[PDB]
């Protein structure tokens, strides 16, 4: 779970 | 817990709002300047082309910051800080909003690095700076910048894209925006992105502006408050990159760079966090460029209400608008500018004459004497730079003794001054009392010793102590 927002 | 109950991201009601009211003020301040500038730059209509190819420059940079706010906020907003899943703008919108986000982006870090360069040019290469650059050959410069950045951000049509990271196969609450190639090339690509649009000007800017501000300083008491505050502005300026780029730069190399067996719940929460603080930083450079850049201006700083060597020289050399005799008999005109050693007085008036190109009649105006004025002080600065024995001297100086050496070059000349050769590795070795204590007792203090004396007295202080008189 790491962010997907970049 | 449903199937997209991982794509949740957990910031309080609070900061959500907090972050909104700050952007949307932003949105506001930012908004209006930007666009007020794009309007208050169309109707100076300046006449100098030096000035105006900076407007031009300065207009592009308010469009980019414009289009930043308009093109990349109002989705940031719905689906980056209230609404993380699903995205709501598909493939196309996926594609086309980082596109156009990096394009703004890169078109705003490349204009202010060449309004940068314009400026370094302007000042320290006057000569090439008007056979190089005049309002044709400008705005197809800022033309060529915009293409750079469309160019730049096409990588960003194909490496982002629409995606399913629902634990299901394919719910559509679980659809994000998000890279979707190798994290290999998105290490690649994001570094690219962050070298040509952070670290290249950031150079750039940070070295010229520096180099701009110590000339500037050198170069210049109400008559040149606002040239003074220019340098205040200069510095700032990189101040506000720095502080407002850098964390936006370092939150997408941490997306990148942090590898899956070390994310956590922990650092998943600090960032989507962390990204509340970085864009809203990141937008306000946006809202303060157009206040920045513009407030040290004479019309501007109504306009949106409404919505040290020409020092010592203009003392020590005065101001006068008709033909005198100097302290030596020879004619000069405006500020301590020699217009002919000859005696005759018509000679004189020839020499004006030709100096200007107009039939003056031995009478100019203000204007013309300081245009004069400039040209007298590149020369007395360029004689000092190409001179093996006062370019090392000028060098060692602070920023009030070097206008010191230009004060004695200007009423001397290169090859006068050099001869001070004593005198002049006293000052180069810091031994202000034995130089000041020596150049007292030369033909130049008996000849002219008020003014003499001030420009001694600067020398052994590098206090504005002995120029009182100045406005």
């Amino acid at each position: 779970r790491r962010p997907y927002i970049l | 817990a449903g199937p997209n109950s991982d794509l949740d991201v957990n910031t309080d009601i609070y900061s959500k709002v907090l972050v909104t009211a700050i952007y949307l003020a932003l949105f506001v301040v930012g908004t209006v300047g930007n666009s007020v500038t794009l309007f208050t730059l169309a109707r100076k209509k300046s006449l100098q082309s030096l000035q105006s190819t900076v407007h031009y420059h300065l207009g592009s940079l308010a469009l980019s910051d414009l289009l930043i706010l308009l093109l990349a906020m109002p989705v940031e907003l719905y689906n980056f800080i209230w609404v993380h899943h699903p995205w709501a703008f598909g493939d196309a919108g996926c594609r086309g909003y980082y596109f156009l986000r990096d394009a703004c982006t890169y078109a705003t870090a490349l204009n202010v690095a060449s309004l940068s360069v314009a400026r370094y040019l302007a000042i320290c290469h006057p000569f090439k700076a008007k056979t190089l650059m005049s309002r044709s050959r400008t705005k197809k410069f800022i033309s060529a910048i915009w293409l750079a950045s469309a160019l730049l951000a096409i990588p960003m049509l194909f490496t982002m894209g629409l995606q399913n990271r629902s634990a299901d196969g394919t719910h559509p609450g679980g659809l994000v925006c998000t890279p979707i190639v190798d994290t290999a090339t998105v290490k690649v690509v994001i570094q690219v992105n962050t070298f040509m649009s952070f670290l290249f000007p950031m150079l750039v800017i940070s070295i010229l502006n520096t180099v701009i501000a110590n000339k500037l300083t050198v170069m210049v008491p109400g008559r040149v408050q606002a040239l003074r505050h220019g340098v205040l502005v200069l510095r700032a300026v990189v101040i506000a990159f720095v502080v407002c780029w850098l964390p936006y730069h370092v939150r997408r190399l941490m997306f990148c760079y942090i590898s899956d067996e070390q994310w956590t719940t922990f650092l998943f929460d600090f960032y989507h966090y962390f990204y509340m603080l970085t864009n809203a930083l990141f937008y306000a450079s946006s809202a303060i460029n157009p206040i920045l850049y513009n407030l040290v201006s004479a019309n501007f700083r109504q306009v949106f209400l409404s919505t040290n060597i020409f020092e010592m020289l203009r003392i020590d050399e005065g101001l006068r608008l008709k033909i005198y005799k100097d302290t030596e008999g020879y004619y000069t005109i405006g500020i301590g500018h020699l217009l002919t050693k000859s005696p005759s007085l018509n000679a004189a008036k020839s020499e004006l004459d030709k100096a200007i190109g107009r039939n003056t009649n031995g009478v100019i105006t203000k204007d013309e004497a300081e245009k004069l004025f400039n040209q007298d002080v590149d020369a007395a600065v360029r004689g000092i730079l190409r001179n093996a024995k006062l370019k090392p001297v000028y060098d060692s100086l602070d920023a009030v003794r070097r206008a010191a050496l230009i004060n004695m070059v200007f009423q001397m000349g290169e090859t006068g001054v050099a001869g001070f050769t004593n005198s002049l590795r006293m000052l180069n070795n810091k031994r202000w009392d034995e130089a000041a204590v020596n150049l007292a007792k030369s033909r130049w203090y008996n000849q002219t010793p008020n003014r003499a004396k001030r420009v001694i007295t600067t020398f052994r202080t590098g206090t504005w102590d002995a120029y009182g008189s100045g406005s």
